[PDB]
Formats: C-alpha cells, structure tokens, sequence
RNA sequence: GGAAGUCGGCAAAAUAGAUGCGUAAGUUCGCAAGAAGCAUUGGCUCUGAGGGCAAA
RNA sequence: GAUCUGGUUGAUUCUGCCAGUAGUCAUAUGCUUGUUUCAAGGACUUAGCCAUGCAUGCCUCAGAAUCACUGCAGCAGGAAUCUGCGCAUGGCUCAUUAAAUCAGACGUAAUCUGCCGCAAAAAUCUUGCGGCCGCAAAAUUGGAUAACUUGGCGAAACGCCAAGCUAAUACAUGAACCAACCGGGUGUUCUCCACGUGAGACGCCCAGCGAAUGAAUGACAGUAAAACCAAUGCCUUGCAGUAACACCCAGCAGUGUUGACUCAAUUCAUUCCGUGCGAAAGCCGGCUUGUUCCGGCGUCUUUUGACGAACAACUGCCCUAUCAGCUGGUGAUGGCCGUGUAGUGGACUGCCAUGGCGUUGACGGGAGCGGGGGAUUAGGGUUCGAUUCCGGAGAGGGAGCCUGAGAAAUAGCUACCACUUCUACGGAGGGCAGCAGGCGCGCAAAUUGCCCAAUGUCAAAACAAAACGAUGAGGCAGCGAAAAGAAAUAGAGUUGUUUGUCAUUUCAAUGGGGGAUAUUUAAACCCAUCCAAUAUCGAGUAACAAUUGGAGGACAAGUCUGGUGCCAGCACCCGCGGUAAUUCCAGCUCCAAAAGCGUAUAUUAAUGCUGUUGCUGUUAAAGGGUUCGUAGUUGAACUGUGGGCUGUGCAGGGCCCUUGCAGCCCGUGAAAAGAAACAAGAAACACGGGAGUGGGUCGCAUGUCAUGCAUGCCAGGGGGCGUCCGUGAUUUUUACUGUGACUAAAGAAGCGUGACUAAAGCAGUCAUUUGACUUGAAUUAGAAAG
RNA sequence: AGUGUGGAGAUCGAAGAUGAUUAGAAACCAUUGUAGUCCACACUGCAAACGAUGACACCCAUGAAUUGGGGAU
C-alpha cells in the first residue's frame, strides 16, 4: 500500500504449447547451453521482439529524424557493446537479423566455456554459481550474465577463490581438520 | 437551512436534479430583515469571514441627500408612501430599498437659506437672511447667478415634507440613506400616488 | 485548507525520489507561488547536503543561519523562489536561484556587490490610500514609489540590503529576457517581437544567440538585461542556449570515454 | 452562433451548429447546442441573424452571455 | 365494545353545501366518475381586477 | 509471429456454430514447494454489526506559578491551571451520483480568505499634584477569574453545586504636549484698499484609517482668423510674453489601472453608537548598563499576494423507445422593483409576459464514484478501473446547528428513528466506511505486533543541557505460491562394460544449513561478509531423495502388461467401455511444463463470428408487396496552362521540353510621380499625458525671491516611422493541412548508468583525498475541446 | 380468402348430406349442396406479394430475334 517499486515480466510463452519442430530446436538449444528451463530462451526471446521491435519502428521512420537517429544510435551501440551485432555491420536493418544463439552466445556460462576456464558448458554453470569466476575483479554469480566485448578480456578466476588466490575449499578444509583430529 | 443553490430547480428540459450531497454552510440563506418604522433596532449578524452585517429591525433617522446641490442631511422618516413590490409593503411601514419615503424638509429648508439667502417660508432657532455680513451677501449672489430650483421640490420644501427615495439597504448596512426625488423621477411617482388618492 | 503535499504531488524539479517517503514539505505562503518554489529544508538538505536529513536541517534553520534576501527565516518550508538570493554567513555561501536550460532551479554563486542585488518583474501597480503609487513584483513586494516610467512587466533592480530601486529596466522589443515558465523555462533569448491579443495571452517571439526561434507567453519572460550581451545579472552555466538533444549526447558519450 | 428564437423579452436563443469526430468510425456527426442570451436594446436581431456573444456573469438561471455584435 | 343481534345491518346511525387538487379496473371510447381520496371555508379592516357616459 | 486446428458426408466443396489454443498486478479452489529479491493483501457479499486497547495535540531566551512541589541557597527546574494556536489536515470507504461528478480548457470586473510574504500607520485631553481651574508630566490603569483552599452533592456519569484566595499577551480602560502638511464652512470680527468676484489677519466649527449614502474627478485626440464688453493678468506710465497659483512651497502630482470598469485613489456634503481601529498599559535579551542605549520577539487596525474557498460552465463521457413527449397551482423560460448571500443568479418575495426542452432521443428506467491509468491487441479495436496520485461524496440513517478564517464537522453539539451499554431504577451512555482485532456474510482477503530512526503534519517548539512534544499519518517486522525478478537439486574424470550406456573407481568444489571479530537495524530482522588475521564448522543413496498434469485425435508422448466388461468409470469436443479397452482402475515406460502444475468463473486475443478499416443477404441466416415521402445522409461542370532571358539535359519531335540562373505595371492597356493593379496588416484625420524628457530623417541665450543645481543651443522643409484616438471597404469565415504556445506526478516509451545479473533505482563516478566531475537526473507520447 | 351493409345468385363450390373405396376412409372418386363465388360501398393488409435477387449512377464481348418512336433509301 503506497508502494511504487516497479515490477514487470521479462518473457513469454508460446502461441503453440506443442510443436514438434519448436520443441526440438528448444532442446537443441537446452542442450547446447546447458540451461534449466525453456523460461531462460523464452526470455531471450522476449529481448529479442523487443529490439526488432524497436528497429522496425525506427526503420519506418525518415533517415533524417531525429528520433530515428537518436535510437537508432543508441541501439547500435548497445549491440556492439554486448557484442550481439558484429562491429563491422552498423546499418539498422542488422539488428532485425538477430538470433537467439546471438544473444546465447554472450551469456557467461557460454564466455566462460568457450574461453577455457571450464571444460563444458554445464561446468561452466557451476563454476560461476558456485563464487568461481570474477568479471574485472568482481565475483559474478549470475550465469546469464552477459558479457561486453571490453568486459570479455578480464574475465578470470576470482582472487577469493581457491582456483586462485583464495584458501582451499571444503574437501580440503575438512580433510585438513580430520587429520587435526587424528593427531 | 435556508439555501441559495440550484440543486432543488428543476433543469431547463423538465427533470429533475437528484441531489447527492448533503446542504453546505457555503450556499446558505438567512431570513429577512422585514425592517419597519420605529424606533431605531439592531441586531448584528456574524455573516461568512468574520464579518458583520446589521440587521436593522427598525430604523426612524437617516442620511437623505439633496444630489442637484450635493449635499446631504441627516432627517427624521415620516411616512412610507409607496412601493413597487406591492402595497402591503406601505401598508406594514417596511422601509426597503428604492421605496418612496416622506422626511422631514426643516433640515434643507435651512441650508438652503443658510448657502443662498432664500428663505421659502418667508414669501408664504430658524435661519435670519438679514443679520448676514455683507461679505456673506456677495457670496450669496455669486451662488444665486448660476442656481435655480424646481417649483415641485420648493413646494415641498415649503409644506415641510419631502418625499425622497430610499438608496441604501437596511437588512445589510443597518441604515436608511436616501435621496430626494427630483425632476421627472418626481413626476412619475406623484403620479402614481393621486392615483391610490382617487 | 490542506497542509499536507504527497511526493508524488510535489514538483519534479525538487528531485525527490518517489521511495523516499510519502510526503514532501508543504511550501508555506509567502512570496513565491507553491508549483514555483523552492522550500529552504529542500535546499539544505537535497542541495547543498549540509542537513542530512530533516532533523538537521530544522536545527540549521531555526539557529536563522540560512538569509533570504538578508533576513534569516527559521521556516523550512519557506518559498524562496527564483530571483532569490541565499547566504549562509558561517560557509559564506552566497547563491542566487536561477533557471537552466532544463528548467531546473540552479544556484548560481555570487559575489560581494552581487548578492546585494535582486531583479523584480513588476505584476502590478495600484494607487494606494494617500495617492501613492505602489508596484506589485512577482516575489510579492510592494514597492512604495518606484520610477514614473515603471509599468507592468518591467523589470527593477532592488537593493535587498539598502531596500531601495537602483535602475529600471523597460519590457521592449530588442531587450533579453529569460523564461520563466512552460516548455522554454530556462532559456534566454531577445524580444524580436510581442503579439498582443487583447482579453487573451499575449505571445513573445524570442531569439536566442545561436538564433534559434522560440515563442512563449508574455507572462513567462523575464527582463534581465538591455542587450544579449549586457545583462543586468549572472546567468547559469550554459547561459540560456538549449543544446540538441543528439549533439549534448554524443557530446556526454565523448566526455565520458575521454575520462575513462 | 444564429438566432434561433426570439419569443422572450430582451433574451434570445441562438444555436452552436459543430460536427463531432467519432474516432473509431473516422466520420463526422452533426450537433448543436442551444444558448439563453441576453439582447440588449440596441440589436434588433430576427431570426436565422448570425450574432457575436461575450460571456458575462449570470444574468438569470440560464443566461451567461450577452449580444454584442448583430452580422 | 361495535352486528357479537337477526332469516337477513330490518331499523337506526352514517355521508353530505361550495371551491381547489386528485381519481382505478373495465369499456360499445360515450363512460365508469361525485369513483376512490386530500385540502379549504368564519368575522373584521384593507388591496387588486373585471365597466359605462360625456368631453377636441 | 498480421499463424490456426478437431466435430455435419459413402466420400466432396461450402456456410456455420461448437470444442480446442495463448494471455490477464484476475479471482477462487486443489495438489506441491530448497534459496533469495520485490510486492498486493475483508473492494466484490453486508456504506452489515462491532468487546477491548490505541489513533491530536503543542513551551521557548522570550504570556500568566507563593504546588502549603523539588533541588540548591533568593536562584534554578516545575505538577496543575488559565492564555494562544491546531484539531475543516491526515487516515478510511466508494453508498450516492448522467446539464451530476470528472477531465482538458477558461472565468470570477460576481466573491470570501486565519497562517505566511512585502508593505503602511501624525484620529483619540490621558496622568499626577494643589485649590472647574492652577501647576507639572519616562502615563506607577481597573475590575475579575482558574489552578488552590473549604464545605460538598451524586449508585454512577470526558457528572455537578456553594463559599474564600490569586495573575495574565485573559478582560476592560486609557494616553494632552511633543507632532507636520493640506481642505471645506463661517463671524453683522478687526486691519487696510477701492468706493466691492476687494485683500490680509484673527476668532470658532469641522477636517485620520476603514464603513454608509449623495454629488465631482478618474483626460484629450474629425477648423481658421479678427471684434466688442465686463472682469483679470502683464507691458508701460497697448498685447510682447506669459506653467498654474493674491505672501510665507515663485514645479510640494495638469497625468491610477485594464481589452474593458459604476474600479484604484482623491475632494466635498452628511453619517458610523459596537456591529471596527492600543504604543498589547505585553515579553525576552545584550551591552556601554543609557527620564532619547541597542537588539530579539509578541499584538490591534488598514492594505495586496501567496495558500486556499465558493460559484459559473467551452468540448467530451454507458445501456434502454415493450421509455415520446417534458416543464409550469405550489418556478416552469424570461422581464421589473426588491430581498437574501461572501458574492452572481428564479436563490427567493410581489407583479408582469408566455415561454424553455426534445427523434442531433428530451423525460423516464437500468448499470456506474470521475480521471490519470490496467489487460489484450499487426493495424483498427475490445475490455477494466472499489483500490496508492488528483477531483467528488460520506461517517448507522435523516435533519438542524454552534464555534471558527474555513464545518452544515461527526474520535463537535441538538433532536427524531433504528439498534444498542451501564444502573444502587432515580439516572447515565454509544457510534471502527482510523489501526490492530472480533462477529456475521460469503468462492473470497493478514498482528488486539515494534517504533517515531526516516518521510511529513500540528505546535508555545532547533539541538544540547535536572531537561528525548505528540502522531495506528508513516515507517519496521509478523502473516502472505495475488503478482514480478534471480536462481539449487550436482561437476570433472579412471577402469572395465566411434560412441554412448551401464557397473565401478576416484577427485575436488559449493551451497542449504550451523555459527561469528562482527555487520545491519530505532532495536531487531533479513540481506551481504567470513569460517583465521595467531586462532574459526559442515553432502555421497551428495536420503539434503520435484512436483503437477498427460501418452486414440485435436496435442508432445505406449498396437507394453495386468484388472474391468455399455458395469465401474472416462471424455471441454470427437469419442472410449457390450471380454484379445491405443481412452476406464492399476504397474512399468515415455511425454510437457517445472518450484511449480491442475480446475472453476470472468475478460482480451483467436473472431473479417459485429466487419470504420473489414462481414454477409438467388439457393446456406438475411431486400421491405408497391409507390409517395419528411428528418437524415449524399450530391454535375465552370472564374485557374503567366511569360521572357541566359546557360543546361540519349529531351524530344526555328519548335517543344528538363534542371538551374536572372528578369518581369508578372494579361492588356497607363506612364520617381501620377496611372493600373493591389493593399481593414488599408487609407484619411487628429492626439506629448505619443518615442525611458517628442524616434529616424562649454559657454551662452532664458530667468534667477527658485537644488531655475532647470530649459533651449540647428534652421527650415519634406518625407518615413513608433504608439493612441477618431472617420471611412454596396468588409469572410470554418473544416483540412504545416508550424508554434499552453498543458501534475505515478504509469507508458526512451538517453545514460555492470545495483554481481535481473525485476529495480536515479543514481553515482574518479583521483585519493580535506577534493574533482563547476557530476548527472537527457528526451518523447498521451483523445476531444481550447 | 375473410368481415359489415345492401343487391345478385347462372356456374363452380369451404361446411354439410348421400354414394363408393377401404382394415378403417364424413380422404382421394361419384352425386349434391350452404357460406361463398358476381356487384356497390365500407373494412382487413396476413401470399412461393418470387427474379426467393432494394433503389439511383458508371463501365462492360458476341450472333440471331422481338415491341414502340424516329431517320435514310
Ligand atoms: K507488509
Ligand atoms: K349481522
Ligand atoms: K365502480
Ligand atoms: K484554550
Ligand atoms: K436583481
Ligand atoms: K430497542
Ligand atoms: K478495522
Ligand atoms: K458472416
Ligand atoms: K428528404
Ligand atoms: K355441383
Ligand atoms: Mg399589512
Ligand atoms: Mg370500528
Ligand atoms: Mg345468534
Ligand atoms: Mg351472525
Ligand atoms: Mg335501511
Ligand atoms: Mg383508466
Ligand atoms: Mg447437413
Ligand atoms: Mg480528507
Ligand atoms: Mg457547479
Ligand atoms: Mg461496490
Ligand atoms: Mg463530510
Ligand atoms: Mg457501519
Ligand atoms: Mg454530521
Ligand atoms: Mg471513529
Ligand atoms: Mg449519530
Ligand atoms: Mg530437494
Ligand atoms: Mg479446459
Ligand atoms: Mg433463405
Ligand atoms: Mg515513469
Ligand atoms: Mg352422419
Ligand atoms: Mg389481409
Ligand atoms: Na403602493
Ligand atoms: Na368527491
Ligand atoms: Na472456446
Ligand atoms: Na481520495
Ligand atoms: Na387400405
Ligand atoms: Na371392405
């Protein structure tokens, strides 16, 4: 009562519950990432209808309006930033030809992956949830994470980790402590 | 209470305006004053902002002024002897504003001789016109050159009863103010007043 | 008769955040209007962060350590509007409230000399009981025989110190003037042109120094000078010149990837 | 507005003739709307006269403007 | 108290003048209808309104 | 993502509904639930009923203490009680309600307005002494009455007498001179002057703000010269020259404001009877310590402007005609004179006159608090809005009222009607649609919690100091799978049994949780941080063990195996079950979503099945039997190719034509001027009180009793301008479209910003510093009317 | 078709009667017959009142006809 905190809903459902096509290429995608639930691409896939969205509405409008320009601008660096849309391509009709497995790409289960700090992809998942991988010195724990293109070079194992500069972990504490015991 | 608003009118089509509020203090009306001829009574009334409005329940005095010679004076009411609204209100002496009234005319009757030397019972305590100084007779005919009276008002004057015109409310200042009747406003109601006479 | 002002119904320009609280302090009566004010808690303690809260800020003011116009007011929820001149003696402070270019309030810091002077738009003139003539500004003085030539929508320079008239300064065509209120708030520019309508709002044709053309009503500008270039006072930072909207953010973007 | 009824003494009726915009529809409608205006003795306005009125304050529990100009 | 009287309200009681308002089913549209109902009314002292006839 | 599918036939192509399908901060209900973040939460039904508690009070240096209070030794705290202010806000609920309310846009020149801002104020014969007078003057005003005391009454009662004290910034009273300017009326008043518009003293009667009545101002702005007479100024002894004005003021307003005023203000006449007007006859400080010391306060009246109030209404706003007439005795529409009101008004009285409204839907009925906004939607739309912000209304129901700046107030009063509570029977009470909490009612909705730490409000009030103002407003927690965001339930291998599987075998990691030097917090609580810094616990069936719906089709997934046999059942729909059930009751297996997943009922999409976009009517539903015909809707053309020049185009068939350039009394006529075309945004007049001293185009005249300390100092003309007034066109609008103004937040877009991400939020950032960023807090859109 | 009031009443003929046919058969079929049918005036306004196709306007291929009014040989 009184309160005017903002909420809202970041994915939705689809039309159709059951296609054999689109179950089959979610599970392909399910599988490829290493994600929970259908929820997390059904997010991506309310992101992604946004920004064509967005660009299609731009695209209707004049080269030379200002608000055209203003938007188209900004959406144009935020994909290069986040590294959805290549630097080299800057027209506003590339953002309309985006993907899922774009957006997938960037999250830091996947940088993660591909960059080696993890043998798999549901390694990769673990490793981040379980306080292991620092973005610029600052532990992240989040798997859908995504990663800038400045942000993807800093990418590391954290400091207070035991893959790291950190002191050893459970099985080792534990272990340590048996043999106090012992002796 | 009694109100001034506009929710019990029936609208301009017919219908009728179904109230859904409670009366307000804001729209409120107040009963009437009914003055009357007497002996001067008051009573205030603590109107909206503090304020204060007599309510004269009977007034005998007041403030009757002579416009043609911008002046005024302060006489006693003798009659009331004619209202618009109707002639019950002559008949109860109610004293309301622009009723035609009789004062007394001894008060004009001196200023006039006082400021232009012309004495109207003369030619038919009082002022003497010949015990003036000589400097006050040229200021007399410096007055008199430019001046002269209705035949009706002197008449008046000379019977010792002018009939006048009330010009100020008494239920809302708590006075009778009033002015005399001149030129054809004189002639319209001594007109109407031979007629209640025949 | 309403003493309360939810956050949300407050001004915008007050920059109180909607989480805050519920209520927001009630400006008083006095000489600004409530929609164009400025209240003095909201001024030391959203502004100049020497109260940091509302506790502090009541044992600043009721000490008068805060002036208004070189009288110390004990009241946070005093107007103290545009034109207004703020010094607090112990920090020396010495600010002016101003418009900028976005249409916030802005406290545009003075000097010795300066701060002894305040502009007035003249709203009225009435003959007062002894045939004195008597101007009405938009702060709520009264001045009690101000120049002959004044007349309504001219500006006078007051002396708050000396409580005296120093010049007079006429609404024409050519002057500068600042806009006080609407979609151009902030902005200053030089009268090319007024439209009268009489019974309606008269409309002010304005050029700025970039000369870009801009109307307002007659009521919401205000004289502060003879030319674009002399002004009768100091004037915030992007001295009344609107920036595009696309320039001033590439311009932040530049700004921001040359510190970094 | 025009004069619409001049049966009262020293009041006239006059008429606001607009078209209303229907959105959903895109299309347009007819209305009117019926005026008690005073008329001063100075105009002598027939009916279908086309007339200027100013608002003043009430003059009675429908009247809210006056004649000022009879075209 | 109120038809318990009596074959049965028989007999009695009841109602009521004028004026204003108001009035149901049914109906051959004429009625029903004074339907049913409400209200007013005196005495005084006033004030309006409703006309003739003569006169340039 | 502008998407369809199953059911009518032996099959086919249609129409058409039914059924499926996705959402809903959308409610209920079932089953289930590890972690964390953000949230709504007795509106629906009964504007039903309510036990109990608590929600509005307030004191500084600065109104009034002899608590027979306290400490200290008078001083300082001070109960109480007067006094002042608030309590008309906030909170709640949505019952009423359709020329209402409300929204955008306007008014109030028709009004009221405490607090607060900036101002203003020369009315007033008072006091003390002696005998009305005399004399003097830091005016040394007077009655109350609480608390208290005494005696009390009453079963009680936010019930009460009576008598004795005693104060105020309470109440009453009252201040001459100092101390101005300025006007009006007069005297059988004197002094002059002339033989009265004379002049000058002097006397006395009034001349304050606000109010009342009456007169007068509140300008002008469409013509030139002489005469004469009376008076009066000058020149001098006839009119150049001359602001006005018979001294003491030789310029002490000849000039308010508006689009408009009967307005502001001024002057004159007469009035004001409590129903106005102190320097509170007030308080507190400094110093230097003052019959003129200097602050800070407090208060009366007058005034305008902020905060408001009240009133009016330009456009808009659901369904219904098996609702067509509505209003008018006894106001209906208007007029006249009043009355009432804070004001305007048929608001109202009297008297007139017949008006006013309606098929563009009046009147009546039904459902509704109205917006901002919500859901859903390619677009157009459709639906929702008791509910946080704004506006209205109400406090069981009606009505009336008092106080006050403001109430038709309800944690005010009065009375009725419902209900109620106590009683010692005489009496006395009540009002949760505040908060918590009952009881009903229902499908349906939390704690009789903690605190003012923050955000505000009121107040006599900074904070602190013997010395902490209230506050269920508000915040905080509890409850809380309404809703929203992030996220677990394992990861890497070995060996055997291309992979993969399975059985082994490892190996680390990390939570849930358990704690804390602590951190958070008003305090708690969550979160975060950590499990040594010398010194800190913990997974292996990681038992710390995921659920809810399904597997004939629509619709993903079993000709599996038992039961059952048109039974039990199931099945939205089509259907399955009558014994070798793909459909029931089970096991195993597989499927879909997942800390969730079913069901019911709404509502949006699906649905071009409401069709403006965008439906259909030969035979599927559906052209009226036919003509006439008013509303209403729709409605044929026509005032109209401008030319020339120079360049320049796959120009094309001197000509035509592209692009650009410069011209054109830019048809013909007529010649800067005139003429012609135009031009009301024009012309013709005329206004210094018209233009910041009448716009462009240092001495020397004035005069000098003048801060005349001022004025001229190009002349003239002709034009051209500003403003303002007057007078003239046998006068042109509106829709559309292009711009611009005006226009709350929340919400919706959107810019920026690694709150660890995100839903969020408007923050922050960066040097390392006693600070930068002169940090940011961009911009949009938002009907209709104006 | 029906209604009202006058006429008319040849023919056919709802109702009715009789004869058949039939399990039944006041159905079809025979023989009759009232109201009607016809008219005047007044009602009614209920048709497969159909082209199951509203009205006005525009454009629109071919060959053979038909009705009315023109014009030419
Ligand atoms: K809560
Ligand atoms: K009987
Ligand atoms: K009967
Ligand atoms: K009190
Ligand atoms: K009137
Ligand atoms: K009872
Ligand atoms: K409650
Ligand atoms: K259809
Ligand atoms: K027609
Ligand atoms: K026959
Ligand atoms: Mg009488
Ligand atoms: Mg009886
Ligand atoms: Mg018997
Ligand atoms: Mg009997
Ligand atoms: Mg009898
Ligand atoms: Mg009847
Ligand atoms: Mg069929
Ligand atoms: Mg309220
Ligand atoms: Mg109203
Ligand atoms: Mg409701
Ligand atoms: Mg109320
Ligand atoms: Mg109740
Ligand atoms: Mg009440
Ligand atoms: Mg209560
Ligand atoms: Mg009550
Ligand atoms: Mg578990
Ligand atoms: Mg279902
Ligand atoms: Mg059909
Ligand atoms: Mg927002
Ligand atoms: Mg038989
Ligand atoms: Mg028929
Ligand atoms: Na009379
Ligand atoms: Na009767
Ligand atoms: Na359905
Ligand atoms: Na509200
Ligand atoms: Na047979
Ligand atoms: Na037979």
């Amino acid at each position: 009562m009184r309160n005017y905190n903002n909420f809202n809903r970041v994915w939705k459902a689809p039309r159709r519950p059951f296609e054999k096509e689109r179950l089959d290429r979610e599970m392909k995608l399910c599988g490829q990432y290493g994600l929970r639930c259908k929820r997390e691409i059904w997010r991506v896939n309310m992101t992604l209808s946004k920004m064509r969205r967005t660009a299609r509405l731009l695209l209707t409008l004049p080269e030379n309006h200002p608000r055209r320009l203003l938007e188209g601008s900004a959406i144009m660096r935020r994909c290069h930033e986040y590294g959805f849309l290549d630097e080299e391509k800057d027209k506003l009709d590339y953002v309309l030809s985006l993907t899922v497995p774009d957006i997938l790409e960037r999250r830091l289960q996947t940088i993660v992956f591909k960059a080696g700090l993890a043998k798999s992809v549901h390694h990769a998942r673990v490793l981040i949830q379980q306080r292991h991988i620092a973005v610029a010195k600052q532990i992240v724990t989040i798997p859908s994470f995504i990663v800038r293109v400045s942000s993807e070079r800093h990418i590391a194992f954290a400091d207070a980790s035991p893959f790291g500069n950190g002191r050893t972990g459970r099985v080792k504490r534990v272990r340590a402590k048996a043999a106090k015991r012992h002796a | 209470g009694i109100v001034r608003s506009r929710l019990h009118k029936r609208k301009i089509t017919g219908g009728k305006t179904k109230i859904h509020r409670k009366r307000m203090k804001a729209e409120l009306g107040r009963l009437p004053a009914n003055t009357r001829l007497g002996a001067r009574r008051v009573s205030p009334v603590r109107a909206r902002g503090g304020n204060f409005k007599i309510r004269a329940l009977r007034l005998d005095t007041g403030n009757f002024a002579w416009a043609s010679e911008a002046i005024a004076h302060r006489v006693r009411l003798l009659d009331v002897v004619y209202n618009a609204t109707s002639n019950e209100l002559v008949r109860t002496k109610t004293l309301v504003k622009n009723c035609i009234v009789a004062v007394d005319a001894a008060p004009f009757k001196r200023w006039y001789a006082k400021h232009y030397g012309i004495d109207l019972d003369a030619d038919k305590d009082k002022y003497d016109v010949n015990k003036a100084s000589p400097k006050l007779q040229r200021e007399w005919t410096r007055r008199r050159r430019n001046h002269r009276v209705e035949k009706a008002i002197a008449d008046q004057l000379r019977e010792g009863r002018v009939l006048a015109r009330i010009t100020s409310r008494p239920g809302q200042s708590g006075r009778a103010d009033g002015i005399l009747l001149e030129g054809a406003e004189l002639q319209f109601y001594l007109k109407r007043l031979e007629k209640k006479k025949k | 008769a309403k003493k309360h002002l939810k956050r949300l119904y407050a001004p915008k320009d007050w920059m109180l955040s909607k989480l805050t609280g519920v209520f927001a302090p009630r400006p008083r009566p006095g000489p600004h209007k409530l929609r164009e004010c400025l209240p003095l808690l909201v001024i030391i303690r959203n502004r100049l962060k020497y109260a940091l809260n509302a506790r502090e800020g009541e044992m600043i003011l009721r000490q008068g350590l805060v002036h208004v116009d070189n009288h110390p007011r004990r009241d946070g929820k005093y107007p103290a509007g545009f034109m207004d001149v703020v010094e607090i003696p112990k920090t020396g402070d010495r600010f002016r409230l101003m418009y900028d270019v976005k249409g916030r309030f802005a406290l545009v810091n003075l000097s010795e000399a300066e701060a002894q002077i305040k502009l007035m738009k003249v709203v009225n003139l009435y003959t007062a009981t002894g045939r004195v003539p008597v101007a009405v500004t938009h702060d709520g003085h009264r001045i009690r025989y101000p120049d002959p030539h004044t007349s309504i929508g001219d500006t006078i320079v007051y002396n708050v110190k000396e409580k005296k008239c120093v010049d007079l300064i006429k609404n024409r065509q050519g002057k500068a003037v600042i806009v006080t209120g609407g979609a151009n708030r902030g902005r200053i520019g030089e009268i090319v042109k007024v439209e009268c309508h009489p019974g309606a709002f008269n409309i002010a044709h304005l050029k700025d120094a970039s000369g870009a053309e801009f109307a307002t009503r007659a009521a919401n500008i205000f004289v502060i000078g003879k030319d674009l270039n002399n002004l009768q006072v100091t004037v915030p930072k992007q001295q009344g010149l609107r920036m595009n909207v696309i320039q001033e953010r590439e311009e932040r973007l530049i700004a921001a990837e040359a510190r970094k | 507005g025009v004069v619409h009824s001049t049966k009262m003494h020293r009041t006239i009726i006059i008429r606001r003739n607009y078209l209303h915009f229907i959105k959903k529809y895109q299309r347009y409608q007819k209305r009117h709307k019926s005026l008690a205006v005073h008329c001063s003795p100075a105009f002598d306005p027939k009916q279908g006269d086309e007339v200027v009125i100013g608002q003043c304050r009430p003059l009675s529990k429908t009247i809210r403007y006056n004649v000022l100009e009879v075209v």
